[PDB]
This record gives C-alpha cells, structure tokens and sequence, in this order.
C-alpha cells in the first residue's frame, strides 16, 4: 500500500490529506519486527507529497531524517527511491554546514560496509554536498596538517605535537546531526574506497583526490545499479586479448586433512 | 550514461602546452 | 579555525603585462642588447658568423654577440617565478630599441631559429602566437620608465659595486612595490647604461658573474623571498 | 518609504503609494541576498552568491558606486551600520562576517570569526555602534566588540536551533528567532527573559 | 529549515545561462534581437528571466518556435 | 586424447583440443560436484592429476578455457537468480579456485576474474548465511577472494559484512548490536563449549553435504583464522582501519567477556589494540593540487 | 685547488648531466643536431627529438660559469646517451657559441681528450660510481618526486660527505637512467624544470648552504 499510495492511490483521493495520521503513524513506526523497520522508509515519499501540496508539517524533520539512515538502508531494495527524497531534502538553502556535515560522514561510514551498487549511489552524493555546501570541503582535507618545505624549525615541531593530540570528534550514537561534531571530523572512510576491488567504484572514489571541476553529477545515472545489471554489463565486453596467466604453479589447489592455493580448506 | 564512461573520463583527466626543454614545432 | 576558500580547484596565474602595473613583479631588464640585421637575405649579425660585413659596417666584432642575450631569455624564461606569473622581461638593443617580452612566450631552443624571430620582429615589430591570439614580441616606445610599474625599485649589476644578498635584498623592500634589474648583456663594457635612470647599483658576488648566470642568480633569490617554489 | 524586495537576481524598490514597482536592479549575474539600505536611505548594499557585494545609489539603478568581492563564497548578509555611515557589515557563508569601509574596499577593517557554521544574521545594537551581534547555524548568537581588537566574540549565547535572524528590539534587550521559537535576550543579565514557540514551522524572519 | 524551490545548448549553440533570454538568443547565427524577442513572446517565457532560469518545456517550446516558423506565422521578413 | 590429438598430428586439431580444454574443465568440476566421500584418496588423486593438465591446456588454449569460464559465470547467475544457494553446489567452490590457479587475480581488470570476484562479493551478502552449512560455505568464499587478493590486497566491503555477521550469530542478539542485520538467532553457541580442545579448523568440502557443536566451532575457528589474515594483511595498510575494526574489536570482545578460557579472540584484540596504537590517524590531505603553470 | 677524479676526501658538489644526446657523424664527423642534421639521422635510424646538444651545452655554461665553480668545489661529469663518459675539468672554458662548442665535441670523442699547452676534457672509463668520492650522497631530478628546498638538504646532510645530482639532459624521458646508482630522488620546484634552470637552481642552493657567495 505504500509503495503505490504517492502515486496509485492519493492522487484519486478527494481530501488526501485524511491520510496524514497513517502516514504519520508509519513515519513513526518502531517496532520488534525487523521486517517492519523499512515501512518509515516507503511512508516518507507518501508522507513528503502531502507535505508539498497542502503545506503540512512534520516536527524535527532533519533529525529522524538522520536516525533513518542506518546500515539497513544501504542494504535494502528501496535505496534508490529513498536517495532519490534525500536529495531534495538536502538541496535546501537554509541547511547548516553543520548538519550536511554529519549526513556525508555518516553516510561514508556505512560505505565502509556497503555493497558496491551503494557504494555508486553514495559516492556521486556526497560529491554534489560538498560542492553545494564548499564549508564541508575541510573535512576532505585539512589545510593546518600540511607540511610546507619553507615552514620554519619552530613550524615543524608545533606541526608534530599537532600530529600528536589529535582525536577523531565524530560521534556516532549522537542522533541530533547538529552536534555530532562531523564538520570537525575528516573523511578517512572515502579514501579507503578508492582501493574498492572493482575498478570502476574505486575510479569513482578518486574523483576526491582531484579537482572539484564539475558543477553537479547526474544520480538518475547512479541510482538504480545491482549486482545483476553490473555482471550483465562486464559479460558484454569482447574479448580482444587473451586474459593474463599465472607464471606460478601450486602443487596442490586445496590443503590436505608443497604448496597450497588455499590453505585451510580440503577436498 | 553507463559507469565505465565516468570512470574513462577521471581516468583520462589524470593524463589530460609545452613543457621542460621542449621546443616549439618545426617546419 | 580559518575557512577554506570555496574553490581549491588550480587556476592559472595571470599574465602580467605593461598594462598592469599594481602588481609585485620582477622585470628583467637585458640592456645593451646586441640585435642587429642586414641584407647579404636579412639576417642577425653574429660575432663570429659575420666578421668581414661588421668590419664593413665599421662595428667592433667583440660587441656582436645575440648569443648572450638570448641565453639569458632562456633562463629567465624558464625560471620558475616565470612559471608563476610575476616576472617579465625587456630587452634594450644597442642601438635604442626596446622590446616588450611577453612572459607566455616560447622562444626556440637553438640559436639560429632564435635569429630568425629577431629578425622578423625588428622589422615586422610585432610577433604573433601560433593560435593568432596573443602578440608576444612587441617592439615598445622609450623611455622605459613608462612601461613600468608605477611604484619600482631600481638596481643594476655591478661588480664594483658592494655584494648584497639578493633574498635579504628583496625581503626588506616593501610589498605594494616591484623590483627592477638591469643586467648587461654586453660581454664587456662599462656599466654606465642604465645609470640616467636607476637610483643605485648593486653587486650579487665577489667573483665576475655571466649575464645568464647573473639572471638566474638573482630571480632564484626572489623565488625563495617571495615563497613561489 | 520605498521598499526593496530581492527576487531571484534582481532587486525591486516598490513606491510605498502606488504599490508598484518604481525601480529594478538587475545587473546581478547570480542571486541576491539583500537590499538593506543604509540610513540615510541614500545608498543601497546587496549580497549575490557569487559573494560579491555590490553597493548602488538609491533609486538610480545605473550608477554602481563601490564593488567589493567580500569572499568567493556566497554573501546572504549585508548591512549598513546605523550609527556609522561609512562602515558596511559583510556576512558569508565563509563563516567570517567581514566588517568593510567604504573609503577602503581593497581590505576589511575588521573580519569577525570564530563561527563554526553558516553566519546569515548580523545585528547592530542601538546605542552600542562598537557591539555587533551575529547568529550562525550552529546555535550560537555570537557579540563582538569593534572597540577591541575582535575576531573573537566577547560571550556567545545558545539557541539551540540553527539561527535565522536576530533583531535587536532595544538598546538592551535582544530578540533572536531560530528554529520553531523566538526568544528574548538582555544582555546585562545575559539570559533570555522570555521565550514563545506558538509557530509550528521553524521561525524565520 | 527545509526549504525547496550556467550553460545551455540551443540548436547546436553554447548559450550563456547568465545573459537574459532575448539577447542569450541573438547569439544564435540567424537571431536577432527583435527576432528573439518575438520568439520569447510566442513562446509565453517571461523576458527578465535569465537563460539560466528557462524551464525544459520552455526551451522546447523555443526550438519550436525557430525550428517551425511559418507554422507559428512569423512574418516573412523575419526569416 | 591429448597425446592421440597433438597439433602436430594433423590439421584442426588445435581446435579439438581448444575445445577438450573447455570439456575438461566442465568435467573437472562435474566430478566434485558428485559424491566422493566413500573414496576421497582415489578422487584426490583425479582431481588433481585433471587440474595440472587442464593448465597444460590452458597454456595453449587460454581463450578456450577463457570463453567456456565466462559461460560458466553466466551459468551459476542465472540458476542464483532462482534457486539462491541451492543452485550454489562444492562444484561452484571448485570452479573458483581453478580459475586462481589458472588465470591472474592480481589484476585491476580481468576477463574472468573480476566477473568471479563480483560474484563472490554477492554470494558473501546477498546468501543469509542461516546454516552451518550455508556459513560453511561462506567460510570457503571467504578464503578464495582472500587468496584473489593476496597481493593486490584490495578492499571488499562484503568480506567485512560477512564476518560481522558470522561473529554475532554465534554468540545469540546481546542487545548491544542492533547495526547488525542477522538472518538466524538459532545458532548460538552453547556455554558449555570447552574452546581448549584442539580442532580442525579446516572444513573439507564434501562435509558441507553432510552439514553439531563441533562441526560450528570448527566453522567458527576457520573464519577467525581468515579475519585475522584479512586484518595483518589488506585492513591494516588500509586508511580506515579504525573505524572498520571497530564493530569486529566490540565483536571480539563479547567472545572474550562470554568465554575466557577461548585464545583466539584475547590474540586478536591484543594485535588489533597494538596495530592502533601504532598507526597514525591524521586527518587525510587529498587535494593538494600541485599549481598550475 | 683544482678538483679531480683522483682526489676523493674533499666535499664536494658532483653534477652528473646524464642521457647526453652528442655522437659525430660523417656524411666529415660533425656533431648531430635535432635540425641540422634531420636526414643524417633519420638513415642513422634515431629520433631527431633526442638529438639535441644544445641543451647540454647551456647545462654545461651554467655549471660552469656559476660562483661555486669560481670557488673550486664543483665538478661536472657528462654521460652520453652512447655510454660514454667525460670528465669536465672545473678550469675549462667552454665556448659560449654552440658551433664552436660542437667543434671541439667532435675532437674530444675521436681524440678521447682535449688538451691545452691537465686535460680540461677527458673521457673516462665507466660506471661513474668509482670516479665518484667515496663517501658522498646521490639524488636525482625528479618532477614526480617531493618538493624540497636544496638549502635546507645540503645543510643536513654531512660535511666529509660530498653531493652528487644526475640531471637529464634529455628534452623528454623517464626519470629512470639514474636509478642503478642513486639511493633517491628528490624534486627540486613543483614545476616542471629545464636541466639548465634545475642546476642552476642546485648550485644557488649550495653556495648559500656553504656560504661560498
């Protein structure tokens, strides 16, 4: 029901806004079920049409907004239509640094245990915060820890005792995103990605390391990428050259109960 | 519209004007 | 906690030329440049390739040298603080005629490709960019005082002069101004030529210096006072 | 009485009888922020997200008098000083609320940090022409004294909600609207007096 | 706290999203000004607006416009 | 048939081979696929023996063997999107490690094994892991993409899922690890569980068909002896060693609060705090751009 | 005192222009040229691009002219990118003329030394490593590599020890012909530099770090 309700069902409803307490209620729903921890998700599209046509509010918007991101969310089939809300939400003008800050660093932790077609989606998202809202550039890179060969004797020592008290600040079971301290923090987490097994997500992970050019990254082109549509799309390359071989030889391909491909497993 | 054609673009924004000793075009 | 600047993406330095004249720079003046050409076809008369015609001309064949001054674009061209857009250079002929050296300029390695520009510019008095967008070698009207910047220090190089330390030199001279060095492209003279118009001669070492080393010397200086790396 | 309204990327000034638009500056190229007068209402001052500020002549939208690139972050914020004419007060979302002089463009007088988060409200206190008041997104209303050396606020008092604009109603009592209230302050006492949250929808101007 | 509301191509042209609608437009070989004002008034686009602000159905009403004169009659001397 | 089909003898017959080179592959992971327990000696000595000529073939016909292993990766998606981890047999383990042995895993692209790899990224999340057996199995798709990655040393973010997972299923939740998703409460280990015995922690393939107490410390011991590899080699060069270590040292220090007596994870969370402690996590530096000319 | 090969206590700045593009050719031996010679070079089968001994000739002034070697504590080594290698006396005075300096080139290479009436040219016998001080420090110029101020390295490093740096004359080629010798390399200006502006650079650094002025 709440799949079709923004589309099926309240556009053909007279007073829709009748809808707004099962909404509501869905929004807010916890429960012991795990099953019923994606319903909050599919009622937020539901919930943000009665919002844009009536004018209708909901209390601390932002914030479970923020609790709703969790590691579930990066594992569920409702990802796309989930970021597809998040970025109208955060295109917004009157939006601390403060609070992107802590969407992108939470975000970028979940990547750290994240399928790759995630992984595309989350990459080119964080790229378009950070370009909306350049006050968050400092956490992908901070100026005071560089090192510059004209610093003088005196710079160097005060640099290292700097490199010395250091503390990550990000909190993580803080659920008010304005006081996670994350605009402080760094992300460390992305720059692992860009060592992601496969090329093209580490590729994009690189798009960090270089300049910021581009003005915006279309997420229509990221969204809805799966692990079907990514083996589909290497399976269509021909091959050109015959793939590389191994110049090392292994006696036997597994251990028993000389040398050994996998060690710990036998026949 | 596909992922290998950004990442064939960032690949080839790190390769991406006349440099050290060379000299200018001969003819 | 101060903020980054919004955008960190390279831009390019701007080219500065005598139209600007606020902004800090180092101008390189090569004085008594020795560019001249003549019909056998027009070509740059070089001490040695053409002896028997300067001796025609009646001109000493030791003051005959384009070499000089062009190794020393070529390493004031190519230093770094060119790189980073505060350095230009003019060059005076011997004869009175002053050049404009665009700093985006590319001038050709070998010598005898360098003659031909030299005589394309003396006579067409201007040179264009392979693109047509953008005159590099433009022959300017003297005095020189006018194509620099408004507020500019002035030295020449001396060796009878005291040696000075050009960092600690260029460190306790003020910002809003710029700094003007006239080297001798000459092989030997006096270094009378630029005395009408510079306020004081300075010396950089106790051991004679090239005009290509002397150059060099002195922007390396300004590279470190000024941090451009 | 003439009022400015800041549309897009223009600013109109509507007569206060007709009700109509008497003038239109559109020489901004991105958005603008404001349109605060100064007070003698002769000049006009506006921010552009390009974080130029552009300051023109009241109700002669072809003169440009000064143009000043305050940062290249966007500028929502630009006020004239009441008790000083000269001195024009620059908010960015560079998180410094430069403090600009008309005769001296090429620098700030004074450049107010010290905020972590967007600084998009900037008062001055009547009777206090020395103290300036700024409200960031981090919660934080932030009072500074030119007198002194500045860049760093004499005392900060907590919203605890982004800060949307602040309102110095007296020479003593400061009003500050964030989040879904609006509350009270003094600043002899430095506490708020009183505090309302009748809205629903978070407070803004 | 929630709140929601540079370069175009038209016929093969680079246009500045910076320059208003009209004389954005006359940069197109073949466009004028008074050409591109009857096209702006034809396809209903308010002309303080900026190139930038030009919505898709807009821009493709344009192209219309430029690519389907007679059909619109456009007065002859104009094209 | 080689010997009786060499090049030499007449024309065509590289291609008969070629083709033999892509049959004897099938047929090397058909015979796993049936049951062997009964003579596991005399299947170890085919099993290899047909693997050490299958890289003869594969020396000479590499783009054979190649084209029947894409077709093969093709073969078991397909039956995945159907049948889950019943289309998934020990035939498929065997398969990946031949591919190992024959073709290069330290490569930023490659033909065969980055379809490979991508598969057992998806094997490692997308299966529920709620059997021994099916956690067997995991344990097994673990060790392969390790050994993938034993010099590239790329970063899977599916490896870190699995054991977190894997981690809390048998220690079943304590109520204070609500980030992790678990696909079956009912393989919690019992108390009574010595952990000084010593164990086989390696799992033979045929077992997995079979697949009690044992048999789950035994799977247990082996993915702990991978996560270990994982964390001295891959995590610790990587940036984000603090925080993807984080929820695994929480995980490992269950295991030591809930049973003293078991070594391993004490051996662990003694090398994870020494790694930390060492490792200098600075805020990173990326775009330090070097300026433009 | 004139610095040789022979003596090797001494600190020192070695300079080494390696991959040094200078071979005689007779149709009478003359010097290659990148333009001179296009034809010539091209029935030799070797690329005009790297055919260029101008650049080796401004190293070679720069070097030389420089205050350091006034001061006698520089030393300049050349290897061609035959495999031969010369030894340039610091009292020589190479003509500022490039055609007179490929005359002389020509002569050294089929003379195997130069002489004046000590050998100002010589060529030597390879590797380098043993003409090199025994205890001396060897880098390179590397774009690629870090970014460090010559000033501050000549400082911390030793006093008995000597300097060593591997410039490539070449106009274009990877930083690798030096690697079998020097334990590093090190970047000198985050632009890319000439062979004649870095040596340049090189030798301003040393004579501030020694005081030589």
């Amino acid at each position: 029901i709440l799949l079709i309700l923004h589309k099926r069902i309240i556009p053909h409803f007279h007073t829709p806004t009748k809808l707004m307490d099962f909404l509501t209620d869905s929004y807010n729903l916890q429960s012991s079920n795990k099953n019923a921890g994606v319903v909050p998700i599919l009622a937020l599209n539901g919930l943000f049409e009665l919002m844009k046509r009536f004018n209708l509010e909901y209390p601390n918007f932002y914030m479970k907004l923020y609790q709703i991101i969790n590691p579930d969310l990066m594992h569920v089939k409702y990802r796309a239509r989930f970021f597809r809300l998040m970025d109208v939400f955060l295109s917004s003008t009157h939006l601390s640094a403060h609070l992107v800050a802590s969407f992108i660093k939470k975000l970028a932790r979940l990547t750290l245990e994240s399928p790759p077609s995630a992984i595309v989606t989350v990459i080119p998202f964080i790229y378009n915060l950070i370009r909306k809202h350049p006050n968050c550039m400092i956490m992908l890179h901070n100026p005071a820890f560089i090192s510059n060969p004209f610093q003088t004797p005196d710079q160097v020592a005060n640099l290292k005792t700097l490199k010395e008290n250091y503390v990550d600040p990000f909190d993580v079971h803080e659920s008010d995103p304005e006081l996670t301290h994350a605009l402080d923090s760094s992300l460390w987490e992305l720059a692992s990605l860009m060592e992601h097994y496969h090329p093209n997500v580490a590729t994009l992970a690189k798009i960090f390391a270089q300049p910021f050019k581009k003005l915006s990254y279309n997420m229509e082109d990221f969204l809805d990428w799966n692990y079907d549509s990514l083996l589909n799309a290497e399976s269509s390359r021909k091959l050109k050259t015959l793939p590389t071989l191994e110049f090392e030889a292994f006696t036997n391909v597994f251990d028993n109960e000389g040398n050994v491909y996998l060690p710990g497993v036998a026949w | 519209r596909t992922l290998r054609f950004y990442t064939s673009k960032i690949d080839q924004q790190e390769n991406k004007r006349f440099k050290g000793d060379d000299d200018i075009p001969y003819k | 906690q101060k903020a980054l600047p919004a955008s960190l993406v390279p831009q390019a330095p701007p080219v500065l030329t005598s139209k600007d004249k606020i902004t800090k720079r180092m101008i390189v003046v090569l004085a008594m440049a020795s560019l001249e050409t003549h019909k056998i076809k027009y070509v740059l008369l070089n001490c040695d390739d053409h002896q028997g015609l300067l001796k025609k001309m009646g001109r000493d064949i030791s003051e005959a040298r384009p070499d000089i001054t062009h190794q020393c674009l070529l390493t004031l061209l190519d230093s770094p603080i060119n790189k980073a857009g505060k350095l230009q250079v003019y060059i005076q002929t011997s004869r009175g005629i002053l050049i404009e050296v665009n700093p985006t300029v590319r001038i050709p390695r070998t010598f005898k490709r360098f003659s031909g520009l030299m005589v394309q510019l003396l006579h067409k008095l201007s040179i264009r960019s392979v693109n047509s967008e953008e005159k590099l070698l433009k022959v300017i009207k003297n005095p020189i005082t006018d194509h620099l910047p408004t507020k500019c220090r002035k030295v020449t190089l001396s060796f009878d002069a005291p040696v000075i330390r050009v960092q600690d030199y260029i460190e306790k001279l003020d910002d809003d101004e710029s700094i003007c060095v006239f080297v001798g492209a000459m092989a030997r003279g006096k270094d009378n030529f630029a005395d009408e118009y510079v306020d004081e001669k300075v010396g950089l070492s106790n051991y004679p210096l090239s005009a290509s080393v002397a150059c060099s010397k002195f922007c390396h200086g300004a590279e470190d006072a000024w941090n451009i790396l | 009485h003439d009022f400015a309204v800041t549309s897009s990327t223009r600013v109109q000034i509507f007569s206060s009888r007709t009700r109509q638009v008497i003038k239109t500056f559109s020489r901004f190229k991105d958005v603008v922020y404001s349109a605060s007068f100064r007070s003698d209402g002769k000049l006009l001052c506006a921010g552009d997200a390009t974080g130029l500020v552009s300051v023109y002549d009241s109700y002669n939208p072809r003169t440009i008098l000064l143009s000043i690139n305050a940062s290249t972050h966007p500028t929502h914020v630009t006020k004239f000083h009441t008790q000083d004419n000269k001195i024009l007060a620059t908010a960015s979302d560079d998180r410094v609320t430069r403090l600009w002089d008309i005769s001296n463009a090429y620098e700030p007088q004074l450049e107010l940090t010290g905020a972590t988060d967007y600084v998009r409200t900037l008062s001055f206190i009547p009777a206090a022409p020395h103290l300036v008041a700024t409200g960031s997104y981090d919660g934080l209303i932030r009072l500074y004294d030119t007198r002194s050396s500045g860049s760093t606020p004499i005392y900060s008092l907590n919203h605890d909600q982004p800060v949307e604009n602040v309102i110095a109603v007296s020479p003593t009592q400061i009003v500050s609207c964030g989040g879904n209230n609006f509350k009270v302050w003094d600043l002899t006492s430095n506490k708020k007096l009183y505090e309302r949250g009748n809205f629903n929808k978070a407070v803004t101007c | 706290s929630l709140v929601v509301q540079h370069i175009l191509r038209l016929l093969n042209t680079n246009v500045d999203g910076n320059i208003k609608i009209v004389y954005a437009l006359t940069t197109i070989k073949g466009v004028g000004r008074r050409y591109s004002n009857l096209v702006c008034k034809k396809a209903d686009v308010d002309l303080h607006k900026r190139a930038g602000e030009l919505t898709q159905e807009e821009l493709e009403r344009i192209v219309q416009i430029m690519q389907n004169p007679t059909h619109y009659k456009i007065p002859a001397w104009f094209l | 048939i080689i010997k009786a089909y060499q090049p030499k003898l007449a024309e065509g017959n590289k291609e008969k081979l070629g083709k033999f080179t892509a049959v004897l592959l099938r047929h090397i992971i058909f015979l796993s696929n049936q049951n062997y327990l009964k003579n596991v000696q005399s299947f170890k000595r085919t099993q290899n023996a047909l693997i050490s000529i299958l890289k003869s073939l594969s020396e000479k016909y590499n783009r054979e063997l190649s084209e029947e292993c894409r077709d093969y990766i093709n073969e078991m998606q397909a039956r995945y999107k159907k049948n889950h981890f019943d289309a998934l047999s020990n035939g498929d383990l065997v398969f990946f490690s031949i591919i190992g042995i024959l073709f290069s895993t330290s490569d930023q692209y490659h033909l065969v094994i980055t379809p490979a790899l991508i598969l057992m990224s998806q094997f490692l999340e997308q299966i529920k892991f709620n059997s021994l057996k099916r956690i067997a199995f995991g344990a097994v798709l673990v060790r392969i993409v390790s050994q993938y990655q034993r010099i590239s040393k790329r970063y899977i973010p599916e490896v870190v899922y699995f054991f977190q997972k894997i981690l809390l299923t048998f220690i079943v939740k304590p109520l204070d690890f609500e980030n992790i998703r678990l696909d079956s409460y009912e393989l919690g280990l019992p108390l009574d569980v010595d952990f000084t015995k010593k164990r086989s922690t390696i799992i033979p393939l045929h077992t997995l068909s079979t697949m009690p107490v044992d048999q789950c410390v035994s799977v247990l011991l082996n993915v702990m002896e991978s996560l270990d590899a994982t964390i001295s080699t891959v995590w610790k060069s990587l940036p984000a060693f603090n925080e993807i270590i984080l929820p695994i040292q929480q995980l490992l220090s269950a295991y030591t609060s809930k049973y003293s007596d078991f070594e391993k994870p004490r051996n662990i969370l003694n090398k994870v705090e020494k790694l930390t402690k060492f490792t200098e996590h600075i805020p990173l530096a990326l775009q330090n751009h070097k300026p433009v000319s």
